[PDB]
């Protein structure tokens, strides 16, 4: 939980409209803040391989199960690595 | 009780070329047109020893039509019906709706007028067309428009052929499809989608024919239509007419798009193979490997299902079968309807066509349901429509014909409204 | 008590069997040696 | 990577299926016990009436 | 090949959706039945005390 | 003398009536050509209740077929005993309603009901003293329910003093034909509770279960189901057609079984019903018939009577029997299962005996029970009605024809107050 | 009047019962088609004990066949006197237990016993005054032992005041067909010591020895063994069906034989049993019968009574005999071999005479002795049970099905106190 308070704060600061939904487009602005240019078809893949239950959007519960799964040990860590970067800094 | 069938476009009259071959064989009519009362719903008895179909082929290019004129069905298909234009619409919805429609639709509907006046107990119309083409989409919509303003209250059964997602013969199919639905929505009462790739997989898998042409496709399309109207053409233990789909399958005035399927689509050696009964065909009617549209009904929730049964079936086992289906949980229904079935039983078994690849079976099932996978289909077409429209590709052909971007945009948002309607009802 | 389901032996009007028994017999009798009921006092339905 | 992802999601889906089947079994059990309990209550009704 | 595998995975996930939905519905019905069970128990107790 | 006219609506009504007139003509001994060929004189005095002498032993039934599609009429004339009806009694539409109650009650009715009213009137004053009317129809179809229902309303308005029987099948989710079953059944029942005097509820699910368990048939076609319903209908009307040691007319049964004006939905049974393999291994005694009669799996509704109480009950026997045995059997059934009966009415069982058995049997019975288990059926239907109506499915094919929404709310409220007062009297 | 309901379970029970109903129908002179063809009136007046007339002289047995594999039913219907059973009494499963006591008592019992209880409930209410039940079953198999045991328990808790006979064959090491014979016998005996009123122990070993020595048969198939067991059962109930100088009904025989509520395992015999070659050199007198009755080699159980003591004994004679000769013979056989009889009970022999011999004999007898040597048979079985239970062979098949181990401990403890109290009274 002591990591998880800041995890959910990182989640809403990544979000802009404040809801459960984050789009690849908000991810593009997050990439602009990171500074490196993403590929043409990379950010859709990064959101698709992790968005599991719902579709198009990503959800808070989905983010949560993704996080505890990627904490554990040949696994896609597409969005996991980038949020971990937000967690680190 | 009579029903007339009009055929629009190059694909429509090929379908009719197989359908009426099936009809005359089913009622024992030689292709010259005479027998060596059940026929009365399709054929009018002129003079003595002659029957003439209640149909009109119409198309803009004369090649396919006069091939019908010179084929084996010269005497059966009568001269006035086969309406043929002088030049094609050329896959151009505007060319088939605004330039050449204005000359051909009046001649067509004036023929339909005298056909309806010949008829007495008209149940409704049924049209055959593919929306990917120009003539099928354009003047098909124009015709349906004038038929609606003329009669309106009579049922209109539209068996359309939509373009397949990955298999495609033309390029502007998205433009012509969307512009067809913009009128198909508010004109047709009961409209059944039939894709091509699904029939390819069916013929590949079950019929095990490696190299199929359009002939085998149209052969089993006729099987489906004939199995749908068999309740009118012949008496059964539990008959169901053309007005029942209007009632039992369409829960809303704008949600009328039906997935159809057929079973058992089986080869000759495999009829020898398997022991056939009602339970397995009632099952096989629900697998996506036997549906007529390349879409996944497991992704969707059924709204209402209709089951045509032909051959030797009692109500006992079909009722037991739908009981097993309703208690199965591989497929689910909407919470809006507990009783999502409409059965029908007719005594006469499906007939065979010499040269056809189906075996003569004791009993067969034609399923026609309503789901939300269709709502997925329209989105799939809408996506590739907007991809081409974003670059204004091929638009200058329609504009040069005389149209504008307004109907493009309004048809786009009309499909978007249809998408929203499906997503709301499926919940 | 004496009347029961599923047995058509002892359904005659008389409790005993008149053929081979005295009243109070309580021995089994077949349906063939068992009396028949009277329907009504007059016996026919005809108008000549 | 996608191959392994498919291998994982198949197992998860099969687990969901078996949970559904167990739910059906529990449905049957619950129905039977409800029928027996209603029978018992009707018996007690007859007893208290007598 | 990647797109083929991706489509297969998408199909599997979309079926998992249907499975969890029917699981939820069955759980609602099972809760209603266990409520009926408890009610029958209470009715039997009442008749017995009477 | 005492007169019963027959009115058949819809496809099920016509096929049921076909079997009904086959078995009645068989009882009175008239051949399928329309002439008398019987042996006993007992059949002659009471054919005036169901026939009219035309010319030289030509007895035409007092029946009126009514539907909207010629397929059913052709199937009537196809089978035997189809050549005996009066062709003028084949009053008949041309378009067809097709599972649309609004079509059967508002549009096609306006041009068919005046004609059927003409012929049913002419057939009513053709006889002297009416006993009542007898209507066989469905509650799922369109031309049967809607048209028959309006006919009931018109008739009860013209001849309010005569009795009325309605043999109506109801749909069940387990044997479900169509999709608009609740939208049809709820509205028809809503009209029957103020128009019909009493209704004999049927359903195909219980009939299929009967032919499976007791009859042990292999292929239960519609012919046998209609065969069972016909035997039931002949059983309830046998009292008028034949003398007996205790005669019970239609109004007599009504006043014996109906304690309150809205409590008039009966469930029916029939005895004896035995499999053919066990047909000769069985016995024929009044206890034997009573055991099969009071069995819960012999009712012709999908309503377990042991889940409720019988308000009243009636049994009409046919054959040479001893009324002492009849009455003590009723007393034993009422004394043993005393919990399943109502308390504040003693001697809940009306009985009757007629001395003519059906053809081929020595002794038969007909059970008619007005129980309170029927509220399970109507809750089972009304809950489906609410499930569809709460999100307005299929509503527009009705609202687009003349009906409005408050009619559906009216049928809901009437269905709800009926089942609540059944639950009250339980 | 007095009534006996017959119940057959398992393959052993069904085939024994098949020959039983053959023999009984022969004695009452009813042909296999189900009609009467006898000559005297003495045969008619006591067939309500065993049959019910269906319609017009069609007598159907009052029996219930119960099993789980249709092959036994086919073998029953195939042979003669097969078409007489009522097809409704063929209550019957579909899966098959197969030598699994837990299958016969927990798995298939739970869904078969309700139906067979309804059938036997209808068969018992079909008669007026129950004398008792008669259950033929085995102890080695599963569908006979475990199922019949559960049926006995259900019946005893429902009709507690009525008699009950059960003929049970028991396993032996010398004739050892199945492998879990001790695991089935121990649990079944543990339940028959508490539920059944009295049973007659039978075994195939002694039967084979009888057919080899006395009958001198070449091929003693199962038909002849069932013929012997049938003759014994007919000898038991001759007293209810035919009058005699001294009646001895079933309850009368129970109270004359059972000194303590747990001492009801009887070894049975039958006389005369002579080869057709030696029937010419023999005589027909009561001493000739008695000196074959009390022969050790004529018992139908593998428990030589000269290894123990007799508690009580009974003889049922059939034929026109002299009761002085009967009683002087029982007195002489009690005075000669006085040591083999119990000491503190005078006149350890009950006797009875019936005036109707079996068809084909001038004078017959039936010995039913309640000895103490049956502790040898139960010891012989319990030691095999412990031998397996010492390290839990075959145990998982039962424990995995719902049963636990303390049932086995309960069974062997009850078996042990049973054998010890037999040894006590010795
Ligand atoms: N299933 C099936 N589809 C057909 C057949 N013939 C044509 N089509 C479909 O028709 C579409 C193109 O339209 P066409 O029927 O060829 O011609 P059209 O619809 O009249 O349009 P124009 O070519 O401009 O006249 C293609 O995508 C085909 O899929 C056929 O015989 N069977
Ligand atoms: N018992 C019986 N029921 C029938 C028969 N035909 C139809 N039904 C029932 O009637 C319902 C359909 O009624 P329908 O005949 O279509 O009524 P209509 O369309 O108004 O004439 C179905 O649920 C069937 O179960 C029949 O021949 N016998
Ligand atoms: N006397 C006799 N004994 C039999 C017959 N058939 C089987 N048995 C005995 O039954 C024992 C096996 O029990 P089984 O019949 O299989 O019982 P079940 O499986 O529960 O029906 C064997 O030891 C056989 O000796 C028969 O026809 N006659
Ligand atoms: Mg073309």
């Amino acid at each position: 939980k002591n990591e998880q308070n800041e995890l959910e704060r990182a989640f809403n600061t990544i979000d802009s409209k404040g809801d459960k939904k984050i789009d690849a487009e908000e991810l593009t602005e997050l990439f602009l803040r990171l500074g490196h240019k993403p590929k043409r078809g990379e950010v859709e893949d990064m959101i698709w391989e992790v968005d599991e239950d719902c579709d198009g959007c990503i959800s808070l519960l989905e983010f949560q199960t993704l996080y505890t799964r990627c904490r554990d040990d040949y696994e896609p860590r597409g969005l996991f690595n980038v949020v971990e970067f937000v967690m680190n800094d | 009780r009579e029903v007339i069938s009009i055929h629009i476009g190059q694909a429509g009259i090929q379908v009719g070329n197989a359908c009426w071959e099936l009809y005359c064989l089913e009622h024992g009519i030689q292709p010259d047109g005479q027998m060596p009362d059940a026929f009365n719903t399709f054929f009018s008895e002129t003079g003595a020893g002659k029957h003439v179909p209640r149909c009109i082929f119409l198309d803009l290019e004369p090649t396919v039509v006069d091939e019908v004129r010179t084929g084996t069905y010269r005497q059966l298909f009568h001269p006035e019906q086969l309406i043929s234009g002088k030049e094609d619409a050329a896959n151009n919805f505007a060319r088939g709706h605004y330039t050449i429609g204005k000359e051909i639709v009046d001649l067509a509907l004036d023929r339909i007028r005298k056909l309806a006046d010949n008829c007495t107990g008209l149940q409704g119309f049924l049209v055959f067309n593919a929306v990917g083409g120009g003539t099928g989409s354009g003047l098909g919509s124009l015709l349906l428009e004038r038929l609606s303003v003329d009669y309106g209250k009579k049922s209109k059964l539209g068996f359309t052929v939509y373009p397949s997602p990955q298999v495609s013969t033309a390029v502007v199919e998205p433009y012509n499809s969307v512009l067809s639905t913009h009128s198909l929505l508010e004109h047709t009462d009961v409209a059944v989608m039939l894709d091509n790739e699904a029939i390819y997989d069916i013929c590949r898998r079950s019929l095990d024919i490696e190299r199929p042409t359009y002939t085998n496709l149209n052969r089993l399309i006729a099987q489906v239509i004939s199995s749908l109207t068999a309740s009118l053409r012949f008496d059964g233990a539990l008959n169901v007419d053309i007005t029942e789909f209007q009632t039992n399958l369409v829960p809303y005035p704008r949600i009328h798009f039906m997935l159809s399927s057929y079973a058992p689509i089986i080869s000759a050696e495999k009829a020898y193979h398997e022991q056939l009964s009602v339970a397995e065909i009632t099952n096989a009617a629900f697998e996506p490997a036997s549906m007529m549209v390349k879409c996944d009904p497991r992704h969707g929730k059924y709204m209402a299902c209709c089951l045509m049964y032909r051959g030797d079936v009692v109500p006992k086992d079909v009722n037991a079968s739908v009981a097993t289906i309703k208690t199965k949980r591989t497929i689910q229904f909407v919470d809006w309807c507990p009783t999502g079935f409409k059965c029908g039983i007719n005594y006469q078994p499906p007939t065979v066509v010499p040269g056809g690849d189906l075996a003569k079976v004791q009993r067969a099932v034609c399923m026609i349901s309503n789901s939300t996978a269709i709502g997925e289909i329209f989105s799939r077409l809408d996506h590739k429509f907007d991809l081409m429209y974003a670059k204004r590709a091929f638009v200058h052909w329609y504009v040069g014909e005389g149209m504008e971007e307004g109907e493009f945009s309004e048809a786009r948002e009309d499909l978007a409204a249809l998408e929203k309607d499906f997503e709301e009802v499926g919940a | 008590v004496h009347k029961g389901p599923n047995q058509a032996g002892n359904k005659g009007l008389l409790t005993y069997n008149n053929a081979v028994g005295i009243p109070g017999y309580t021995g089994f009798m077949p349906s063939t040696n068992a009396l028949a009921l009277p329907v009504k006092g007059f016996e026919h339905t005809g108008r000549p | 990577l996608y191959y392994l992802l498919g291998e994982r999601t198949r197992r998860e889906h099969l687990a969901m299926d078996m949970k559904v089947r167990a739910s059906q079994q529990l449905k049957k059990d619950s129905a039977d016990d409800l029928y027996t309990l209603t029978a018992h209550f009707n018996e007690m009704r007859a007893a208290k009436e007598q | 090949h990647n797109k083929q595998l991706r489509e297969s995975i998408n199909n599997l996930r979309r079926e998992r959706i249907m499975f969890e939905s029917i699981q939820s519905n069955l759980e609602r019905e099972l809760a209603k039945l266990k409520r009926d069970m408890a009610d029958m128990i209470q009715q039997a107790n009442g008749a017995f005390e009477a | 003398m005492r007169e019963i006219v027959h009115i058949q609506g819809g496809q099920c009504g016509n096929q049921i009536g076909a079997k009904f007139w086959e078995v009645v003509s068989d009882e009175h001994g008239i051949d399928p050509t329309g002439t008398y060929h019987g042996d006993s004189d007992l059949q002659l005095e009471r054919i005036n209740v169901y026939f009219n002498e035309a010319t030289g032993g030509r007895y035409v039934p007092r029946a009126i077929l009514m539907d909207l599609e010629p397929g059913t009429m052709d199937s009537v004339r196809s089978g035997p005993y189809g050549q005996i009806f009066r062709p003028d009694n084949f009053v008949f539409g041309q378009t067809g309603a097709g599972n649309n109650w609004a079509k059967g009650h508002y549009t096609e009715g306006a041009e068919l009901i005046d004609s059927v009213l003409d012929v049913v009137r002419k057939e009513a004053e053709s006889c002297d003293c009416l006993q009542g009317f007898q209507v066989c129809h469905s509650l799922g179809g369109g031309t049967g329910s809607g048209m028959g229902t309006l006919l009931i309303s018109k008739i009860r308005e013209e001849y309010p003093d005569r009795m009325m029987l309605t043999f109506s099948v109801v749909p069940s989710p387990k044997v479900s034909d169509t999709v608009v079953e609740p939208y049809n059944a709820t509205l028809s029942v809503h009209q029957l509770v103020e128009n019909a005097d009493e209704c004999m509820v049927l359903d195909n699910e219980a009939l299929y279960d009967i032919c499976f368990r007791t009859l042990k048939l292999t292929t239960p076609t519609f012919g046998d189901l209609n065969h069972l319903i016909s035997a039931v209908m002949s059983g309830i009307t046998c009292c008028l057609r034949f003398p007996g040691q205790l005669n019970a007319d239609l109004r007599k049964l009504a006043v014996n079984l109906i304690p309150f004006p809205r409590l008039h939905f009966f469930m029916v049974g029939f005895t004896p019903l035995t499999s053919r393999g066990s047909q000769q291994y069985r016995a024929l005694t009044v206890p034997e018939l009573t055991q099969q009669m009071w069995d819960a799996k012999n009712m012709m509704c999908a309503a377990d009577p042991r889940h409720g109480r019988y308000l009243t009950a009636s049994a009409l026997f046919r054959g040479r029997m001893s009324t002492k045995e009849v009455d003590e059997q009723m007393l034993n059934v009422q004394n043993k299962n005393s919990s399943y009966f109502v308390e504040w009415i003693p001697n809940n069982v009306k009985s009757s005996v007629c001395d003519i058995p059906p053809k081929g049997l020595k002794m038969s019975a007909t059970f008619i029970g007005n129980s309170t288990a029927i509220q399970e059926m109507f809750k089972r239907v009304s809950e489906q009605f609410t499930a569809m109506f709460r999100r307005k499915a299929f509503l527009h094919w009705y609202t687009g024809e003349g009906m409005d929404e408050m009619e559906f709310t009216e049928a809901e409220s009437n269905m709800n107050d009926l089942v609540s007062e059944y639950q009250q009297y339980q």
